[PDB]
Formats: C-alpha cells, structure tokens, sequence
C-alpha cells in the first residue's frame, strides 16, 4: 500500500484552489476572477493543456522553506490551447498567490512556455496580474525578470506576443508587458506603474492614486503604454479572442484569409 | 642600523602625511613595530598601509581626530606602544600632551616639557638666550600693552620696527611699522588678529633686520649632556613667512662663521639642557652678523637636507637618545660631504599670491625616483586627495650632488620629470626659483620673491631660442599625432591609401603671436622651419606616456602634454611652465579669418545660475535697478541660503526664476544690463 | 599605451558612504586608451554618459551612470539617449562596456504620464539584442529591474564584473525590510542582519550573476583581456523580417 495517489489528488485540489479559498473569495469581491477561470473564459472548451502543475518555488530564507508558504503552482498557471481552432500558448497570474509576485519557479515556468511557443511558432498571450518581485527570493527574482525579458526580445517579430493587465502590476511586471505587441487593460482593476503612489509621495512629494498615477484611463488617454482598455475581465476576454482572430500564428505565416461574403 | 641593539618594540606614529611615512621607514630600517593614527577619510593613506597596525581616532577635523589627546591615549594603551613619535606640528610641541604621557609608562620621544615650555614663548625665549651669552635681535624686553609704549620703543629702537605676536607659529601675526601712525595702528589690529587666532594677545617689539639671511642650526642633544651641531641650513626664499626652498650648507657662509653660530647653538641647548633633535634659526645680515631667532624644539620639516650632507638617519638619533643611549658621533666626526637642495611641492596656484591652497584629487602621480641624486619625502599616492582639514603640501623633493651646480642641475631635471595631475602645483614657480640668476649667484634674502617679481609669479619668460624650440616641439607632436591617426590594420576589402603629403604647413597661435611653420618627417626626425629658422627634433614619439623626451638641435627637453583638441589647443608643459598653443593648417586659418568672434552676452547682464539650487523667493522684479551688496534672490544651496550680491549696476529687463523653484547650474534666471 | 596598465586611482574614487556622489567620467578617462573621450550628447540628459574610445587601438561603445545628476536614476531622456547609442554599436560592430551605478528610475506623475514605460523597454531592448561582445563593471549601488536594464548577465551578457563596493539586490535595505518583516516590528537588529547578509556582491557573486570581484586597479587590464577572446563571439538568432522595438 502507497500513498502516492492521495498525494497526488491531495496536491491537485491543493493547485486548483491556488492559495486558498478565502483569497479566491477576496478575489472576486475585487470583481476580478481567477487564473484558471481567465483561462477557461479565453480558451475552447476542453482545449486546455496545463504544464509545470507540481512545481514549487526554493526558497529557503526568511522561513519560506515551511510547509504554509509552499504552494504548487506558484502564482502562475501555465499551458497551452486553442482559440477558434488555432494553437496559443497562455499564462495567467495567480494574484492569490504571494500577491501574484514573481520566483524563480514562476520565471521558470513562464520561460518554459515561451520556449515552447518558440519552438512550433505559435503566439503568447499573457495575462497580468502580479505585484511585483518576491522579497524573499532576492536576486533570484530578479534573475528571473531578465530571463523573461531576453526571451521577449527574442520573439520579437518571430510569434506574436499580447499583454492583458487584469490587476495591479508594478516594479519590474511592467517592462514585459512594455515589450510585448500589444497592451490591453482592464478598467478600474489594472494597474500599471514602477513606483507607488507611497514612494511617489516620499520623494517627490506629491499625492495622487494609484488609478490616477496608473490607472487603464491614464496608460490609454495619456501615456501611450497601452492600447484598449475595456468594461470587465469577461468583456476583455471576450475582446482578446475577438482581436486574436486576425493575427498570424507566426512571421512564417501568410495574413490569415477567413471565409468572406 | 644595526639591529643588536636593543630598543623600543611598538611605537606609536601620532602624525599623518609624509612625516608618519618617514618615521615608519626609520621604524622598518631599525625593526620596530608601528602603529598609525588616522582619521576616517585617511582610512586609505599611505602611511597607514605602510604601518603594521592602524588605528582610527575621530573625524576628518583635526581638532577633533590628530589633536584629540583622549583618541590618542586609548589607541596607545589598546596597542601597548611603548614609545611615541610626534613628527612635526599638532602634538609634537604641547607640553599637556608630554605630561600626560610622562603620567603612564610610555615615553615621548623629544625634548623634555622644561625644554618645549622655556622655547613655547619668544620672550622668554630671547631673554634666555640673553642669559646664555647668544646675539638677540636688539629690542625692548616685555609685554607692549599700549600703542603709546609702541610708539616709545620705536623711537628708542629705530623706525624700522617688527611687531610680532608671543608664541605665533606659521608666520602669522607679525607686521611691519615704519611710522608712529603705522606703530599703533599696527599694534591694535595685531592685538585684534591675536585675540581671533590665537588669544595670547602678548605682542613684542623688536628692530627690524633689512635684507635678513634665515640660517638654520641643527643641534642633537642627549639625555647626558653631549650637545652637536650638523652644519647648517639656508631657508630663505620665503613666501608668506613660510620656506619653500632650502639648501645645504649656506653658499653665504664661511668656516669661521658656521663654528661660530653652531657654538652658539650648543651652548643654547646645553643651557636649556636639550635632549634630542631641534634646531636655532638665525637672521644674518649683509655684514656677516648673525641674531638669535625661536628654538624650534622638535624635528625639522626640512631635515632631510643635512642628512644627504652628515649621513645621519635624524630620526634614529631621536629614537636612540629617547632610548637613553648616548651619542656615537663626535664634533669632529660631523662633516660636509657635497650639496643638497630641497624644494616643497605644494598643491597651490602659485599664480595667485605666490600660491593659494587648492582642492582636488590627483588622477595621475609619479615621482622622479630614478633620476640620478634624487630623493622623495610623500604621503601622496595616486588617487589621493586635497582637503580643506590638512596642510596642502604635496611631497618634499631632495637633490644632492657633489657641489651647488649638479644639485640645482638634478634639481630642475627632477622638477620635469614629476608628473601631477588633478590639482594644481608651484613647480613651475620652484624651477623659475633654482634657476633664477640672482639665486644661481647666490645674492639671496627672504624678500627675493617680493622683489624678484614685484608685480606677481607670471611664469617662464622664454627667450627667442627658447621660443623656436617650443614652436618646433609643437609643431612635431601635432604631425605625430596625424601620422599615428592615418595607421589602420589591413581591412581586405577597402585597402587603406595612405595621404603622401611631404611638408606640412601650419600656423601656430602662442601668446598673441601667430607663426608660419613648415614640417617634415623622415622617420624619427622632423625638420621644423620655424619663421626661417631651421631646427630637428628627435625623439621616439610614444604619444601615450605622459613624460615626453625629446632632442631638439642636441639639447634635450622633457615636455609633458596635458591637453590636447581636435581643433588645435594643444597644452604644453615645457620648462616647468604651461604654455597654451594653437595649431592649424596654413588653409584652415586662411579659412578661420572668416570665422566671427563670438560675443558672450551671458557674461554680465545675465544671472547665470553660479551653482545649482533651489531658490526660496526672489527680490527683484523686471525694471529694478540693482546695486552692489544687493542680492537679486535667496537661493538654498549646500543646505545653505545662497543670496548672493549683484556687485554691480543693472536694470533688471526679466525675471525667469520664481519663488522655491529648482533650477540647475548654468540657467538664467534674471535678466539685466 | 599598455593594454596592462594598472589604474591605482580608481582603489578609492567610489566613497564608503552611498550618499555622496563621484564622477563616472573620472573612471572612463582613466580606464580607456590614452584617457581620449568622444562623447555623445554631453550636455543633454546628463545622468546617463555614451561615448566613443579605443581600448588596445580597438574602437569601443561606453555606456554608464552618472551619480553626480539625479544620483544616476534612469528616466525617458536618459533611456533614449543610451538606447540608440548601443543600436548603433551593436549594428556596425562595435564592442559596448558598461560602468553600473544606477539605484532604480526616477519616480514621478511627470515620469509615469510621459511614458517611462515604454522608454525604459526601449534600453532594456537595445541592451538585449546586443550581439557584440558586451563586458558590464558594477562599481556601486545596482538596484531593482533597473539592474536587469543595464546590461546584466542574463541578458546574454558576456563578461560581468563587481567592484568590492557594488550592491546588487532587489532595492535598500529599508524596503525590503519594511516588506519582508511587516509584523516583526523588532527592525533593530533585522536591518543589521539584512545589510550584512545582502548589502554586498556576494549574492551575486555566488549565483554565478557576476564573473568575478576584482580589484578598482586591474580593470583596464581585465577589459582588455575580455577584447582579446570576445573578439571572435558569433551567435545564432531565431530568423524574422525585423522585430518590434516598443518605440
Ligand atoms: C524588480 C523590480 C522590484 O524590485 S518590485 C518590488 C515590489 N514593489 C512594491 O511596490 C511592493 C509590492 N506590492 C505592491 O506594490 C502593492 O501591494 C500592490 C501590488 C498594488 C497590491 O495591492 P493590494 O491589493 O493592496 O495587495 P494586498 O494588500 O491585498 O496584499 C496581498 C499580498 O500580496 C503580497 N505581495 C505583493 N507583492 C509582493 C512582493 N513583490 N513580494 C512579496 N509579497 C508581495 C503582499 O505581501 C501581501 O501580503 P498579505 O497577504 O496582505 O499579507
Ligand atoms: N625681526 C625680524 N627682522 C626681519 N625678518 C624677520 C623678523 N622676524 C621675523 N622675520 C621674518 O619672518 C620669518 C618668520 O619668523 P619666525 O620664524 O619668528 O616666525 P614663526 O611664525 O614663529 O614661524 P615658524 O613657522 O618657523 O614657527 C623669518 O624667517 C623672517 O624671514
Ligand atoms: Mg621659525
């Protein structure tokens, strides 16, 4: 007798319910979803196949080598489908998670991806939600971010890359997105932003909100970062599958050619 | 330097610069241990690298980090030093300082507190001398309290009238009167100057030597009573009442005189009953006459000197009599074997007052050292700085040679072959010095800087020789540089055609002067036609070291190359001077005559932002008139309120600064005529 | 001009204390060929210095941080300025070196409302494309995401050096402290821990982010050596029309 499977099952409804459920339910009364539901909006029914389900972060300092502060998963959910019939590859952050920050399991697992997506040239869509760099991590964190970035100017012209911001971003989660095609954003929920408004206030001593200084309304009226914003998560997916139907898989590819009457 | 004998295994250095330095090589040469002193900012000196053990003693402000007697007693009992070195300056003359020592087991290696207290103040001073049968500078003996007392011994001594303060030191407080008027003025602003820097506020009156020789005694004395004299010192180029160049033994001096002086010396440490190293200072005049002036009781910042000319180590003897041991030498046994020089090297504009204190780091640094007959006494390394706390002077340089010319020889060639750069120095005004005719002559006084430039130090006025081979060093270093520019490695695909110019005709701007050159170069050989004269200079032409040698028409020169731009401005060192040349092709500057002189309108009527700030508010308003002392806006820079004074009359046109705004260096904020 | 000359100079030009400020022009003049600077845009977003030099006769891009202007933060200006600098380098050829200072970007509504964004990507682009030899020195402070912006080793950076006074890490010590040990409330010895543990190259040095920690004096030298075998650094890159700069 083995206690593998128990494990097994235990460590998938651990994965499934992310960092908890009383986080899920602060989530959603943000108005904000979560990740796999994000995904399981975007995708085809039945079309999604998740990778690096089982990966845990390393970390060992400032007592995150406790059973309480591992998670499998990571705050990011990771894989690929389909979007009316045409392969992607997709990442969501899990805000439920360490407040979405990013590790190197996370950089990790969202390498992965890109790579793969790299491989049989299909495109990225990436879904933001993510408070920064974890602390506790260090330099590993930041480790992490470069990797991801080298890999974006890497895909640059070769897949098509698109950027949704689902909730707040700051620090380096900013200049991923800022590398990517194209930048949407979510009304009253997204955020953007290297600094906060705390650190704004100390140093150049001014007082203003986090929608004022990085709102959907001020990266899509003013700024020039991002490119549409829109009403909900819902809508915004329902958009994302909308635009993603006129791209190319591939630079490899020919402009798509749909059915005309 | 024999190491059998025994003596002191620690001993503590209480100094910084170039003197811990040299009391640590001493301390190495013997096999003694040391330990360094240092404040926060000389974490990083040399002589605290040099030293076995440091220890830190408070900030960078010397009242509070090399004056500090508390730091400097805990460092000594933590280290267990059984001995301690003052060197020269801060504690070395302080008689608390030597009792507090006295009070544990450590010894102060110098003159007794008796001996340092009997030479701390000039009065005492001059009568003890008085007492021990020494010629004294004639004057009143006592404390002068009102100006009409002044006045009196004035009129009782002469016209000529040196007004000095008690204790002094670094030639301050003392002045000259030749009036009544000037007498009693003098004495109240001297009264007033004590009071600020000192406070002793005791002032004397004394005759005043005209044309004085400052001739220095060096005397060693032991603990048992044998008293020596090392031949003299000459000290006279002075500027602010502060030596610059010494020389060995005194070119004014004879047998008879110099027996006589260091006579008199000993029988003043003897009656004073030194015990270590210090030296008598003498103003002689023209007619070989000689007055006792101060007894400096502690080791001498221009020792070095005689030690090229008696083969003592200086500080070893100090060490050796603190030790209790006698002296090893005999008057005969002290003799004089050639010629030595010194020169200071200050990290002053010597352009300014005959040198004003600079700041800075130095991005470049190299001595001299192997040049034949030369010695360096520094603290200085490259990447050292110049700050505000501490004296400014940057390394001592000696020279010794068989007689006074091949040391004043390898003196200058010493002084262009010394490479400083990141502050600015007086060497120039030191090889103007030694190679000044009067100073080669020997007709010298302490007012030979005064005279010899009346109107201010204007650097090397070089004669038309010198001029043409200037010009023909120019000319070839700025050919060289073209020619280097033209040699790429093969390319394979666009082979490189090489220009095959000949002559080279250029037009080189000096002073206010333009002059026709033509150029050509023959492998290592530039034949240079300079305005008709013809002239060759050889050299191997490494632009990258910054020592350039060079032979023009046989002579050899050293230059140095500070600066250089593509349109021309080349900066010379050449002599020790800096001479600032412009180079062009002969059709460049006919081109150029067309080229308009740009007028600087910023350059008055303009508030050019002096520094960067931020600017609480602002006093003036377009159409104001201002006026001198009548600052334009109150500017807090430095985390200090910078309102500073128009010193000058204009209406104002603008206003562009507005009230607590942030506005950088070189911003206009307030327009005016 | 010996490609081994020692420069004993820089061994304290950096200050022990992080808030004064030194000369970075200072460090390039005495590291490069016969001290001969060509700089590029000297008077116009002056935290940031680009250049053209030799080392070894080889010509060579310089990119660094200028702690006397802004204590060295990035903004737009800045990022532009040093962007377009090393896309020109990296299109004809010619070899980039980077001297690191930069303690984060320049916080702001001025900033953030004019596109920090996007021109912070734009160098963190120039620098990731970058396919000739790159050799990056840290000679101080190295903070947050600015620290994977100027050339890191992870961006395929190729030799990446620390002075004994760099600090490579997430940002100071009062953040990270502040945010790690929230409800600790007993910061007294926290921060000390913290300081001694990570405000150091020693994170980085033992991860591998760093090749070396070298002495201020021997730099020149150790460029130049680099020079000498990056000489010949081909790599392969995925192929595609032109990419997409966020200009
Ligand atoms: C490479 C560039 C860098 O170095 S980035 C450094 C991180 N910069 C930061 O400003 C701190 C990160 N956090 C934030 O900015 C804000 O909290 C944002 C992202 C706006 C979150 O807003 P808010 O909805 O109020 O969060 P919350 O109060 O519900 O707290 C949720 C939990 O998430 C955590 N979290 C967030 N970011 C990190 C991070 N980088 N590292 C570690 N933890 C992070 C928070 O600790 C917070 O914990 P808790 O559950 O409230 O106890
Ligand atoms: N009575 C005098 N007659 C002529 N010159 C004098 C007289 N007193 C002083 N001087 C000049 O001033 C210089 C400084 O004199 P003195 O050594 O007494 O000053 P100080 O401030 O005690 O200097 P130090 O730094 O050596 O302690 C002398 O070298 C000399 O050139
Ligand atoms: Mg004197």
């Amino acid at each position: 007798a083995t206690s593998v499977n128990e494990r097994i099952e235990n460590k998938r409804r651990t994965a499934l319910l992310g960092g908890g459920q009383r986080r899920i339910d602060a989530q959603h009364k943000r108005g904000k979803l979560t990740a796999r539901e994000r995904i399981s909006l975007l995708l085809d029914p039945g079309s999604f196949v998740e990778s690096d389900m089982f990966v845990e972060h390393r970390c060992a300092d400032f007592g995150m080598a406790a059973d309480k502060n591992k998670f499998p998963g990571d705050s990011v959910v990771t894989g690929r489908g389909r979007i009316n019939g045409r392969l992607v590859y997709v990442f969501s952050q899990d805000f439920t998670v360490f407040g979405g920050s990013l590790s190197g399991a996370h950089a990790q697992k969202i390498c992965k991806i890109m790579d793969q997506a790299i491989t049989v040239g299909a495109p990225v869509i990436g879904l933001n939600d993510s408070g920064g760099a974890r602390i506790q991590e260090g330099v590993e964190s930041l480790a992490g971010y470069a990797d991801i970035f080298l890999r974006n100017v890497t895909a640059s012209g070769v897949i098509p890359q698109i950027s949704l911001i689902m909730g707040p971003c700051a620090g380096g989660a900013v200049y991923s997105p800022a590398l990517t095609d194209f930048t949407f954003m979510v009304k009253d929920t997204s955020y953007l932003f290297i600094t906060g408004p705390d650190v704004v206030k100390s140093v150049t001593n001014e007082d203003v909100t986090q929608e004022e200084l990085g709102g959907a309304k001020t990266h899509t009226t003013m700024s020039g970062v991002a490119h549409r914003a829109f009403e909900n998560d819902v809508d915004a997916l329902c958009n994302l599958r909308d635009f993603f139907n006129y791209l190319p898989l591939s630079s490899q590819d020919p402009a798509p050619v749909r059915e005309c009457h | 330097y024999d190491p059998n004998e025994k003596t002191f295994d620690k001993i503590l250095v209480a100094n910084r610069g170039e003197i811990a330095c040299r009391v640590i090589r001493t301390c190495k040469k013997m096999g003694i241990k040391t330990v360094a002193i240092h404040s926060d900012v000389d974490a990083s000196s040399v002589h605290v690298k040099m030293a076995d053990e440091a220890v830190c003693v408070g900030p960078a402000p010397t009242s509070k980090s090399y004056l500090n007697m508390d730091a400097i007693m805990e460092a000594i009992k933590k280290t267990r030093a059984q001995a301690v070195h003052p060197g020269y300056g801060f504690l070395s003359e302080n008689k608390e300082f030597a009792r507090c020592l006295a009070a544990e087991d450590v010894v102060f290696i110098g003159p007794d507190t008796h001996a340092i207290q009997a030479m701390g103040d000039k009065i005492e001073s001059k009568l003890l001398a008085k007492k021990a049968e020494v010629n004294t500078i004639p004057g009143f003996d006592g404390v002068v309290k009102d100006a009409e007392e002044a006045v009196r011994i004035a009129r009782e001594i002469g016209y000529p009238v040196m007004i000095k303060a008690s204790a002094g030191g670094g030639g301050k407080g003392m002045r000259i009167a030749w009036d009544d008027e000037e007498t009693r003025d003098g004495f109240r602003l001297s009264s007033q100057e004590a009071a600020s820097s000192f406070g002793d506020d005791r002032l004397l009156i004394e005759k005043f030597i005209d044309n004085p020789r400052h001739i220095e005694i060096q005397v060693l004395g032991d603990k048992h009573g044998n008293a020596l004299w090392l031949n003299e010192r000459e000290c006279s180029i002075q500027r602010r009442n502060q030596k610059v160049v010494e020389e060995a033994p005194s070119i004014f001096l004879d047998a008879e005189t110099r027996r006589a002086m260091g006579e008199q010396a000993v029988a003043l440490a003897r009656a004073v009953k030194y015990s270590s190293a210090g030296t008598v200072e003498f103003l002689v005049d023209s007619k070989k006459n000689f007055y006792f002036l101060e007894m400096n009781t502690r080791l001498q910042v221009e020792h070095p000197v005689t030690e090229c000319i008696t083969g003592l180590d200086l500080v070893q003897e100090m060490i050796r009599v603190a030790k209790g041991y006698p002296l090893r030498h005999k008057q005969a046994d002290i003799r004089i074997n050639g010629w030595a020089v010194e020169c200071r090297v200050y990290a002053e504009d010597p352009y300014k007052s005959f040198g004003l204190p600079s700041i800075g780091r130095l991005s470049q640094y190299q001595e001299p050292l192997h040049l034949p007959g030369v010695r360096v006494d520094s603290g200085i390394q490259p990447g050292s700085d110049i700050s505000i706390y501490y004296d400014p002077m940057i390394s001592k340089l000696i020279t010794y040679g068989s007689d006074r010319t091949e040391a004043l020889k390898r003196m200058a060639d010493a002084l262009d072959n010394y490479v400083i750069r990141g502050v600015t120095h007086n060497i120039a005004l030191l090889r103007e010095v030694i190679i000044n005719s009067r100073f080669v002559k020997g007709d010298i006084s302490t007012k030979f800087l005064s005279d010899v430039y009346p109107d201010g130090f204007k650097g090397h006025m070089l004669t038309k020789s010198e001029k043409n081979q200037l010009l023909a060093i120019a000319s070839s270093l700025f050919v060289a540089f073209q020619l280097r520019a033209q040699h790429f490695q093969e390319n394979s695909r666009m082979p490189v055609i090489k220009p095959d110019i000949a002559n080279w005709e250029l037009s080189v701007k000096l002073h206010d002067k333009v002059h026709t050159v033509v150029a050509s170069n023959n492998g290592s050989v530039f034949s240079v036609e300079v305005d008709g004269s013809k002239l060759n200079v050889t050299s191997t032409w490494n632009l990258a070291s910054p020592l350039l040698s060079v032979s023009v028409d046989g002579t050899q020169r050293t230059v140095q190359c500070l600066s250089r731009e593509a349109g021309g401005n080349m900066s010379i060192q050449f002599l020790g001077t800096v001479y600032k040349v412009n180079i062009l092709t002969r059709l460049a500057a006919e081109l150029n005559k067309f080229m308009l002189e740009k007028v600087t309108e910023d350059t008055s009527s303009v508030l050019r932002s002096p520094m960067p700030g931020v600017v609480v508010a602002v006093s003036v308003k377009p159409g104001d008139a201002v006026a001198e002392g009548q600052e334009i806006c109150v500017i807090e820079a430095m985390k200090d309120q910078n309102s500073m004074t128009a010193g000058k009359t204009g209406t104002v046109k603008s206003v562009h600064c507005q009230a607590g705004d942030t506005v950088g260096e070189g911003d206009l904020l307030v327009e005016l005529e | 001009d010996p490609s081994d000359r020692l420069v004993p100079e820089l061994d304290t030009i950096v200050p022990l204390e992080s808030t004064k400020a030194y000369n970075m022009v200072d460090i390039i003049h005495s590291v490069v060929d016969e001290r001969e600077f060509f700089e590029i845009m000297p008077n116009y977003a002056k935290n940031i210095i680009v250049g053209f030099a030799r080392m070894n006769g080889r010509t060579v891009g310089i990119v660094g941080n200028q702690p006397k202007v802004a204590s060295g933060c990035l903004d737009i200006n800045s990022s532009v300025k040093g962007a377009r600098f090393v896309r020109f380098c990296d299109a004809f050829n010619i070899p980039l070196i980077t001297f690191v200072d930069v303690p984060g970007f320049l916080p702001g509504t001025a900033q953030e409302y004019g596109g920090i964004i996007r021109h912070g990507a734009k160098l963190l682009y120039a620098f990731a494309e970058a396919t000739v030899p790159k050799v990056t020195v840290i000679t101080r402070k190295a903070y947050g995401g600015a620290y994977d912006v100027m050339s890191s080793k992870h961006l395929c950076g190729d030799t990446n050096y620390a002075w004994p006074t760099a600090e490579i890490a997430v940002m100071g010590a009062k953040g990270a402290v502040e945010i790690i040990f929230k409800g600790h409330e007993n910061v007294e010895a926290a921060q000390a821990e913290y300081i001694e543990k990570f405000a150091n190259p020693f994170p980085a040095a033992v991860r591998g982010f760093v090749d070396d920690i070298i002495q201020p004096s021997s730099t020149r030298a150790r460029i130049c050596c680099d020079l000498d075998v990056l000489a010949s650094k081909k790599v392969q890159r995925p192929w595609r029309k032109h990419a997409n700069i966020p200009l």
